[PDB]
């Protein structure tokens, strides 16, 4: 929280990636794909 | 009256006809059919898992 | 980072046959009675790494 | 339903 570290912004997919998080509170829910991120095209 | 409309793509397929399955037999060295593998031999059990 | 060793399993394989381009990881947020409870920028970070 | 950080 200090300060207000929030960070998330959009990330280029690349073939193959390692998501290593460590969470003691689970804060990380779900995670989404696609590519115009809009009612647009499909997405997962 | 019921139309059907068969489509096939290129996406992955998830619809198909069902599957078979043969009666469980040991001691016979002949040929089965494992997900594809068509194999001869003897289907003797094992320890290993 | 730990010293250990890395096996990971997998997990499901769902078939869609989409083009993937972009991601993003989906958090969450808490509203305390210390804060506006606004979604804003008065919210609990909470801590991940 | 959209709403945005500041």
């Amino acid at each position: 929280h200090v300060t207000k570290r929030f960070d998330n912004p959009v990330l280029p997919f690349n073939d193959g990636v390692y998501f290593a998080s460590t969470e003691k509170s689970n804060i990380i829910r779900g995670w989404i794909f696609g590519t115009t991120l809009d009612s647009k095209t499909q997405s997962l | 009256v019921v139309v059907l409309s068969f489509e096939l793509l290129h996406a992955p397929a998830t619809v198909c006809g069902p599957k078979k399955s043969t009666n469980l037999v040991k001691n016979k060295c002949v040929n089965f059919n494992f997900n594809g593998l068509t194999g001869t031999g003897v289907l003797t059990e094992s320890n290993k898992k | 980072l730990p010293q250990g060793f890395s096996a990971l399993e997998p997990l499901v394989d769902l078939p869609i046959g989409i083009n993937i381009t972009r991601f993003q990881t989906l958090l969450a947020l808490h509203r305390s009675y210390l804060t506006p409870g606004d979604s804003s920028s008065g919210w609990t970070a909470g801590a991940a790494a | 339903q959209c709403v945005n950080l500041t």
